[PDB]
């Protein structure tokens, strides 16, 4: 991954 | 003492990962660098020479965050597979699988005692786990949007969390009750939060291209940090106190930013990354910065300074 997009 | 500005230079690049890296954390003992990625993998590198150590696999989806225990023995990861895993760094083995979150797990951290674990998720809740049993002790309806960050204070009596709902909250670890809510009338999404090394303040990144230092005790904004770009990604920010005191953070212009903690003015901008710097971390003892970037970069860089 949610953090990488 | 009290340096005016540091001089961080690129020493090593750590390329192993096959997909965008999500976060990097130095081990408390200062020996190692762990990194999580969208490739479902965790990797250990030498904190000083960037030498690759080992790969830790097990998650069924991308991992957004990773964190160390105090004795540098354990690691905790937050994955899109709705779970967290506790790892034995020595054997790279999964000790516990923390199940209970209903959506992506975004962030995670140990308390200083390292007997508990805090985690944030897209399910908008904060969860507290028992490290020994892997049980979920408490579930907090923390926010009305995805939780972007979770962090314990110096004695682990408090938890700080942040969310896209523009809010930031301090929680009592023992009861799970909310003690403080930090409100801003413009309330941009809060993309990251953490306590200061001394525990008096919290550093909050918000998606209006701004970093802010707050005295959460008296709800006062002490410092503002701008010049960098951040409107989309939840980017890690740190306090650097090994040498001179500065604030360190990634950026969407592919740069690592460093502000003077007091004057709030940019002292240095590290160049080299070919994509968004999603994660930065400062070495516990030495003047060393670690930075990672996304899909078009997929690498980690080690920078060293004299100040």
């Amino acid at each position: 991954x949610x953090r990488a997009x | 003492p009290t340096p005016v500005k540091p001089n961080y230079a690129l020493k090593f690049t750590l390329a192993g990962h096959t997909k965008a890296v999500s976060s990097v954390k130095f081990s408390p003992n200062g020996e190692w660098l762990a990194s999580s990625s969208a490739d479902k993998l965790i990797k250990i590198w030498g904190a000083y020479d960037g030498k690759f150590e080992k790969t830790i696999s097990g998650h069924k989806l991308g991992i957004s965050d990773v964190a160390w225990s105090s004795d540098s023995n354990l690691l905790v990861s937050a994955s899109d597979d709705k779970t967290l895993k506790i790892w034995d760094v020595s054997s790279g083995k999964c000790l516990k699988t923390l199940k209970g979150h209903s959506n992506y797990v975004f962030c995670c951290n140990f308390n200083p005692q390292s007997n508990l674990i805090v985690s944030g998720s897209f399910d908008e809740s904060v969860r507290i786990w028992d490290v020994k049993t892997g049980k979920c002790l408490k579930t907090l309806p923390a926010h009305s949007d995805p939780v972007s960050a979770v962090h314990f204070n110096r004695d682990g009596s408090l938890i700080v969390s942040s969310s896209y709902d523009g809010l930031c909250r301090i929680w009592d670890t023992a009861s799970g009750q909310c003690l403080k809510t930090l409100i801003d009338d413009d309330n941009p999404p809060v993309s990251f939060v953490k306590f200061s090394p001394n525990g008096k303040y919290i550093l909050a990144a918000t998606l209006d291209n701004t970093l802010k230092l707050w005295d959460y005790s008296k709800g006062k904004c002490l410092k503002t940090y701008t010049g960098h770009k951040n409107e989309k990604y939840c980017i890690f920010a740190n306090f650097s106190v090994t040498g001179g005191k500065w604030i360190v953070s990634g950026s969407e212009d592919n740069l690592v930013y460093i502000w003077n903690l007091q004057t709030k003015e940019i002292v240095q901008k590290l160049q080299g990354h070919t994509d968004v710097v999603i994660s930065t971390a400062c070495h516990p003892t030495e003047n060393i910065i670690a930075s990672a970037a996304l899909e078009n970069d997929k690498t980690i860089k080690l920078w060293k300074s004299d100040c």
